[PDB]
């Protein structure tokens, strides 16, 4: 799995 | 060397490449370990440039070894440490708040704290850096999430500011990891897996050392000079897999295969190749050609030329001609020969400018055979004799130099010593009768005793002495390496106890090779008291706090401090140093 980044909001 | 930095200037051109660092301080480290970088310019977070320029670390080279400075806002300049003499460290304990470092995110998991996320990055076979979202992190499903990352280079591909998060690197390069190293090298074996890079290497040891300091190398395959295909001799192949282990072991002939040792980084030579390669010529770009009497002299001239990465000396050929050869100082874009030609008469090696990036306790020590029991100066240069001034100055116990300002010894050694000030550490000693009132000695500034220590038989029997004045290393006084946490499962089989027998002292230093014996085997002999994993035994003439030193793969390791022995039959018991690595490091930096 590749995970997405953390949210910029 | 211009060691500190230069706000707020910028070098002009000469760029090799551009990378991303959370700071100039780190930029300067990347520049040091890069094989061509001599200087660099970092760009800090600032009003003056778009976000997309922040954290830009530009590595550079110049033939004159410097560049034109120019004033510029929020730029920081510096030089690599290649020019410098003191030790050089990759370790970076920095946590960076509101900084998010980009890379291939391969693991998402929940973690107590940024700390415990760091422990996870460090303990993982792929992890370069992490980002950890804190419990004040707006998005409720992202709080407490520890994201693990890697890239090609070990540095992030991008850096961005992002509130309520913290990033940091793997502390593998401080000797903090628990990941086991595989020291086993497999002959006649090739691996198949993603080839992430490749170099030419004169042998499979250089190949493995390079694999170890290549951020993305987990294992490697080396094709020897005797390999069938002409085009691939001395080709060293740097591999990786997602499993992280090699999927397959194919048999073959004249290849050799093994693993990164990045976990065991201290305690193993890595950046330092001091062998000479006979009738071998290393191809690269020529930086100079000078006259010289020997290879040794060549190597020194290379070492003293900061752009030099390797050399070839062609001597007075045969035995005929003036004993003056040609020293070709060479260089490449990656610190390796572009090609390695056998059979052309040259003698080749590498620069030693490299060698101070290695742990001081990894130098060789100049041997002899065979016995036994007479030691001599130079032989056990980490051994110290630790003296007490009262009632009258006498050998209280043994200990071991492990740091510039550090001795490792037994806690039980300081039963009723009220004060550091009654203690004398003498190094370089052989005869005890050689110590006189004029003899030079180190004062102890402080005594750190494992707090959970009580009875020697109970365990936790370990003390650090911080010395008052640092030790200037020499053939007579040199540290010994701590075992690596990743060497836990290693089987030492060249072990030696040293000391003066302290009870009734002996004049000259004693040396006795002995054998470890398993805990179980020990437990069975020591009826009453338990024997924790935090001890280790041996047996089949050293003193308290004295070293149980084991030689593995050419490096000495301090495996045990002697604590309670009934032995020289019955086995001795020892503090199991490996188990107290975390502790020693915490206590010492
Ligand atoms: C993300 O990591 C999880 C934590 O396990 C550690 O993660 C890395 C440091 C890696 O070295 C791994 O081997 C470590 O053990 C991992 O899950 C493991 O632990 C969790 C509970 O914390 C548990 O849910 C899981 O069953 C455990 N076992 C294994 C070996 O992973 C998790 O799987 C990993 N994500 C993956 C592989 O997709
Ligand atoms: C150690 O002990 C005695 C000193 O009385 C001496 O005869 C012996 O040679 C000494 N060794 C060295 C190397 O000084
Ligand atoms: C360290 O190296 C040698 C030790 O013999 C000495 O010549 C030198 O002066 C020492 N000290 C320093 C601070 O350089
Ligand atoms: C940057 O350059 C000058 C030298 O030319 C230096 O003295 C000063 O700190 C900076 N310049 C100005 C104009 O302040």
């Amino acid at each position: 799995h590749i995970y997405p980044d953390f949210p910029t909001d | 060397c211009v060691t500190q930095l230069l706000k707020d200037t910028c070098f002009e051109g000469g760029d090799i490449t551009t990378v991303f660092t959370p700071s100039a301080k780190y930029c300067q480290v990347v520049c040091t370990y890069h094989p061509r970088c001599l200087l660099f310019t970092f760009t800090a977070e600032s009003p003056s440039e778009d976000p997309t320029r922040w954290f830009t670390c530009v590595l550079k080279d110049s033939v004159t070894e410097t560049l034109p400075r120019v004033n510029r806002t929020a730029a920081i300049s510096g030089y690599s440490f290649k020019q410098c003499s003191h030790q050089i460290s990759a370790c970076n304990k920095d946590i960076y708040v509101d900084l998010d470092m980009k890379g291939i995110n391969y693991n998402s998991s929940v973690a107590k704290s940024a700390q415990e996320c760091q422990e996870r990055c460090t303990d993982d076979v792929h992890c370069h850096f992490f980002t950890y979202a804190t419990r004040q992190f707006p998005s409720l499903e992202h709080r407490n999430i520890c994201l693990l990352k890697h890239t090609q280079t070990g540095t992030p591909t991008r850096i961005t500011k992002l509130d309520k998060v913290v990033s940091g690197f793997s502390l593998k390069s401080c000797a903090l990891s628990n990941l086991a190293c595989i020291r086993d090298i497999f002959p006649n074996t090739v691996f198949a897996d993603s080839n992430i890079d490749s170099v030419m290497a004169p042998d499979a040891f250089v190949c493995g050392r390079i694999c170890t300091h290549h951020p993305g190398c987990l294992f490697f395959t080396f094709f020897s000079q005797e390999w069938p295909k002409e085009s691939q001799r001395n080709l060293c192949l740097l591999k990786t897999s997602e499993s992280g282990l090699p999927s397959t072991r194919i048999k073959k002939s004249k290849a050799l295969s093994g693993f990164s040792l990045q976990s065991c980084r201290h305690s193993i030579p890595v950046f330092c190749h001091s062998s000479f390669y006979h009738d071998t010529d290393f191809l690269g770009e020529e930086l100079d050609i000078v006259a010289a009497k020997s290879h040794e002299a060549c190597q020194k001239l290379c070492t003293n030329a900061v752009r030099c990465q390797f050399f070839t000396y062609t001597p007075a050929q045969a035995s005929c001609n003036e004993g003056k050869g040609k020293c070709y100082l060479k260089l490449s874009s990656n610190g390796s020969p572009t090609k390695i030609l056998h059979g052309r008469g040259g003698i080749s090696g590498y620069t030693l400018r490299l060698c101070k990036m290695d742990n001081e306790c990894t130098t060789k020590i100049k041997p002899r055979i065979v016995g036994g029991t007479a030691s001599v100066r130079g032989e056990w240069p980490w051994q110290v004799t630790l003296h007490t001034t009262s009632p009258t100055q006498r050998h209280l116990c043994g200990g071991s130099i492990i740091g510039n300002q550090w001795i490792l010894t037994a806690a039980h050694c300081f039963y009723g010593v009220e004060s550091p000030k009654i203690l004398r550490v003498y190094s370089g000693i052989l005869n005890q009768s050689e110590i006189k009132e004029d003899t030079s000695f180190f004062g102890v500034q402080e005594i750190i005793i494992h707090d959970q220590y009580k009875m020697a038989e109970s365990g936790y029997d370990i003390a650090l002495l911080k010395l008052e004045t640092t030790v200037n290393y020499t053939d007579s006084q040199r540290p010994i390496c701590l075992p690596s946490k990743g060497d836990r499962n290693v089987i030492y089989t060249d072990c030696w106890v040293t000391g003066w027998g302290y009870d009734k002292i002996q004049n000259t230093l004693q040396k006795a090779k002995i054998p470890l014996v398993t805990n179980e085997e020990c437990q069975k002999r020591y009826r009453g008291h338990k024997i924790t994993h935090k001890m280790i035994c041996a047996g089949y003439k050293g003193d308290s706090g004295g070293p149980l030193s084991c030689k593995h793969n050419e490096v000495w390791h301090l495996v045990g401090i002697t604590s309670w022995g009934e032995g020289c039959e019955r086995p001795g018991v020892y503090t199991n140093v490996v188990e107290y690595v975390d502790w020693i490091l915490e206590k010492t930096q």
